């Protein structure tokens, strides 16, 4: 059935898309020698990753590797009820997978926070919830322009236009609030290290920034 | 390598006193820097990392600073917790080094020794060895030199001393052995020790005869 | 719960090899670094030899370098340090610690001695309070133990009887390699010649129990 | 109405465009220890901006982003003369909105002057025109170029090439003028912040580079 | 003959691709005072070579420039036995060749482990198994669907695709284990400087993971 | 006159490479604390400002933007004798013009070299022939590669592969050689400062390199 292999193609990639990208966000010097943070190295792992990620999977299960874009479509009637809640739950079970796995071949010494998104210190959530809400907003409005059916003038990859999207999100927000822009992205790490601080703010940000992305994409702009 | 030089050697400070001690590298290691804490017979125990971080289970009296080749450790509000031992440790690169050691001592007011010598025991002149010993007992502070006079002769580099550590109820103890051969006991009659201190207003010698 | 054991301690002939265990329980041993940090008797801390995680690197001081190979096995969660050629310096308290860069875990300590000699604990001198020196007030007495080998001797007056004021200094390697220390304490003059003054040595390795009287 | 729905889109694209690129350049060591500027991060989160705001609105209003190239689509007659005006009043009010977002959501110990683009020190203003000049004829060649419809040689993303062509514009004269080559992207955080020092070149510059890019590409080279 | 041209291409590919690749990761700070290890650096050498290697030998030879996916061609079906052990014998030679050749042009102060991949020091090798394991298993399931015949929707650069799979390998795992994903990559300067530690992870590893990623992809996914 | 066209276009495309990818080689910390050399910084200059000129003018002029590649044309009969000598003129004299610009823009305590191309001082010129010979055999045969008419395999954009084969060019022998690859390039500076220090293998090498590049496309692999 396509149905249980579009599920399982969920779950693997937003399983790879956690352990390459988190592993990343190591930083290998510790607590006690700290190495400056490499930005590009953060922003590049986390956006090159879902342009892979798209590109293996994109013609199997739809490449959304994301709850947040996943909720768009139901709003927007693209996909089912019954499929979004197949979708979610394999996409918040791949990230605590992944990030398992990364907590597994982590040296001590080197685990630190494992990837997970705190909000900068001197940052109210207030703010922190705005960064996360327009973030998304642009993650989920090239989503939707990329692999818009009535367009006649894109061109080139859309799995890279969709990477760079995400990309440019971490070169802006890693210290507002570390750019999650993906619910189960922030999940994941979260179960495992049982770090539960303005968690919900990464769940109501990129949630309510997809449904006006693609609100406004649908019925604004393109109807 | 990177040598590290503390300063100074031991210092004396009272119960709730500020104190600092300085650590110096000789090449710059920026904030690569620790600090330790032991006590006699026991394992050292880490306070700072980081040179500014403290670590967790530390009182917050502790603070650290400084970068690249000068570092301060600092003690806002001393306590009888506080009197210790503390090493600065350097991991920039191998070889990892500690410094030299900085003491930290009591402070109290200045007290004048009790000098007493102890002819050796004819039971020991059975053995062919001689030793003479004459003790400083209770003067404070640790400063305090002995020389000995053999019939106003100084003798040296035969000499072993031992000295006590803060007393519980916190002055020193000093005790100057003086090795010589039985044939050397025999052809000399006069001897002593000279001890000074700066609670003394004058040198104390304390001299004796053989059999006197 | 973090605890190190230290084991394989002691005396050593020098030139011979020792074999230096730590036991460590309550964390992930192959995920940590291990280090040896000896203490010579009273100086400061010297680093020694440090291993990674899985023991791939190991790096060692300038004055450890091809005598000590340390080793560690993450089967049984043992530290190991090969001490070989032995010298007369290289006696200390060596301690294993964790830690990369900083090291916040450390070990008991164990003492490790490198001396030729081997002398039984001799008989014990006593410091007779003299005529002229028991006339100031304050007069003090004690007795020498000399020769002894090796650490500790125990020294107590009366049977413990005798506490306040008793000064036991510590003890001093002489150039033959044999211990040496003495206990004094003093006494009103007044006292003098009337309450026996007795000090008990206990040399444990020796079993050796020497009681002296002190008269003037 | 199309016209409204392309004038809101220039408003809503160069929004993202300056929220997201001036909140890169922040410099989070603050005063007191400023951290090494890291170079590639600014060049590619401006880059890379660029490029996917034209891939989410280039079929919306033709993905402008920028007054200069909008003046040179007049110069060429590409756009008419009252669809300019409404361009570039969306374009400045976009900035100056996106600029204010950021400083709302930026604590104010690590602001610092908010991206505002200032001359070097040590470099003369009339330098600083030639300067942002050069840099923008290549921008609005590239344009020019990759959106032409009688080439057939064309391939790959266009929204890609104008993006990289941004970014080695930042790669040169980040250090020189701050690399504006966008008047509205200069206007926005000098108007929020009141630093009006050498602004004239941001707008006389980057202009005549357009004029000349466009004139010269229509009228010589692929006329 | 096509068949002696395929296999002189993946010689002359691979030892390009170590080249270049070991080239970029040598430390110019030499060992009495090493400069910090720029990360970027890494990745991006590595993996665009790739790209480039792919953009320039893809038509002749397959562009395979890994042992890990020629055994996956195989266990598919895509290529015959006596293929595949000219391409490995060829791929092998090109790293000794490529990387013997930067030995003698590389100053001996800065030579270095010449690009050989350790494992971390902290890390067991049983962990350094897994993490090959995966991110060869997501650079051949990159491979497998970016060249699928019977796909559509695959749009852009196959080769860059390919290129960005190998930097997001090299954006995680290079403290790990080195990011090898490439036995003939490790066989090279491990032949040349004589370091053969932990060697065998870095066969097994790729080749279990290209083998699991070939047959999920042929046998259950896209059958 | 298309020929007219074709020359001027050589000139103008191969000036702004200079005047950017020069410009970003500055250190800017000059001679009293330099910073440290931001590596990537200057590959994705060089290598991106190829893949932007090749965009602007590819259809132009051709985009050699090289002496070395149009001398590969010559030998492999794709262009006129009349052709290479009106080209390299041109793209001699557009780099000295354009190093020319850069040095009057630049302050003078941060001119330094003026991104002028020299050997390591702890390697020989004889290994820096070799160096260079190789990173421009690669370019070569990208560049021939990627616009071969008889290839049906070629995806994505022609400018961005050989863009990316400059940066992996640059991403290895920046401290060898320079990583010149480019005639042109280093004759332009040189002439500005006066500086002539090894100049030979910076134009033997490259043309070498592309002789080999293209006589073993077009004869061996692809006749």
């Amino acid at each position: 059935q396509a149905f249980w292999k579009a599920v399982t193609a969920e779950f693997l990639a937003m399983l790879i898309f956690v352990l390459l990208s988190l592993g990343s966000t190591i930083n290998w010097g510790g607590t006690e020698k700290p190495l400056p943070v490499d930005m590009v190295l953060i922003s590049l792992c986390f956006g090159l990753s879902i342009a892979t990620m798209v590109q293996c999977f994109g013609h199997i299960s739809g490449g959304h590797i994301n709850p947040a874009v996943t909720v768009a479509m139901v709003c927007t009637r693209k996909i089912s009820i019954a499929k979004s809640v197949f979708y979610i739950a394999a996409q918040c079970l791949g990230a605590i997978i992944g990030a398992g796995i990364l907590y597994l071949v982590t040296p001590p010494s080197v685990v630190g926070g494992l990837g997970v998104t705190m909000v900068h210190g001197n940052l109210t959530a207030g703010h922190g919830l705005l960064v996360e809400l327009i973030i998304t907003f642009q993650l989920v409005f090239t989503i939707f322009a990329s692999c818009d059916s009535k367009r006649t003038d894109v061109t080139g990859s859309i799995a890279l236009a969709i990477g760079f999207s995400v990309a440019i999100g971490h070169l802006f927000a890693i210290n507002y609030t570390g750019a999650s822009m993906n619910p189960a992205r922030s999940f994941g790490p979260a179960v495992i290290m049982g770090n539960w601080e303005n968690h919900w703010i990464y769940w109501v940000g990129p949630i309510i920034g997809a449904v006006l992305a693609g609100g406004l994409y649908e019925y604004v702009f393109c109807p | 390598d990177i040598q590290m030089t503390q300063s100074p050697s031991a210092l004396s400070a009272s119960v709730g006193d500020t104190v600092t001690i300085t650590c110096r590298a000789s090449q710059s290691i920026r904030s690569w820097l620790a600090w330790y804490q032991q006590k006699p017979g026991k394992a050292p125990k880490l306070l700072i990392y980081k040179a500014s971080d403290l670590q967790s289970g530390v009182p917050s009296r502790f603070s650290g600073s400084g970068s690249g080749t000068d570092f301060t450790l600092t003690i806002s509000g001393l306590q009888p917790d506080d009197f210790a031992t503390y090493y600065c440790q350097h991991y920039n690169s191998y070889p990892y080094t500690f410094g030299q050691g900085t003491k930290v001592e009591i402070r109290r007011t200045v007290a004048a020794p009790s000098v007493f010598i102890f002819p050796p025991s004819d039971e020991q002149l059975k053995s062919g060895t001689a030793s003479v010993v004459c003790l400083l007992n209770n003067f404070y502070p640790r400063e305090a030199k002995v020389q000995w006079k053999v019939d106003n002769a100084l003798q040296s580099g035969n000499s072993q001393e031992s000295v006590t550590e803060q007393d519980s109820k916190s002055t020193y103890s000093l005790s100057s052995t003086l090795t010589l051969s039985k044939a050397d006991y025999e052809k000399h009659k006069v001897y002593a020790c000279e001890v000074t201190h700066q609670g003394l207003s004058s040198p104390v010698t304390k001299s004796f005869n053989r059999g006197e | 719960q973090v605890q190190l054991v230290e084991s394989g301690g002691g005396l050593v002939q020098p030139g011979g090899s020792l074999r230096l265990s730590c036991a460590a329980s309550g964390f992930t041993f192959r995920g940590y670094a291990m280090n040896w940090v000896r203490q010579a008797p009273g100086k400061g801390l010297e680093w020694v030899a440090s291993i990674s995680g899985s023991g791939s690197i190991t790096q060692y001081a300038d004055s450890a370098k091809g005598r000590f190979t340390i080793t560690r096995d993450n089967s049984k969660s043992t530290l190991y340090a090969h001490v070989s050629s032995l010298r007369a310096d290289d006696t200390a308290v060596y301690y294993c610690a964790k830690g990369d860069y900083v090291f916040d875990y450390w070990g008991q300590g164990t003492l490790v001695t490198v001396s030729s000699a081997s002398t039984k604990g001799p008989s014990v001198f006593p410091l007779a309070p003299s005529s002229k020196s028991t006339s100031g007030g304050t007069a003090a007495l004690g007795c020498l133990v000399k020769d002894y080998f090796p650490e500790p001797v125990t020294v107590s007056w009366n049977s413990g009887a005798l506490t306040s004021g008793v000064h036991t200094f510590p003890a001093v390697l002489q150039s033959s390699g044999l211990y040496s220390l003495s206990s004094v304490v003093t006494v009103p003059s007044s006292s003098l010649g009337t309450q026996t003054y007795i000090c008990n040595v206990n040399h444990k390795p020796s079993n050796t129990k020497v009681d002296k009287k002190v008269e003037p």
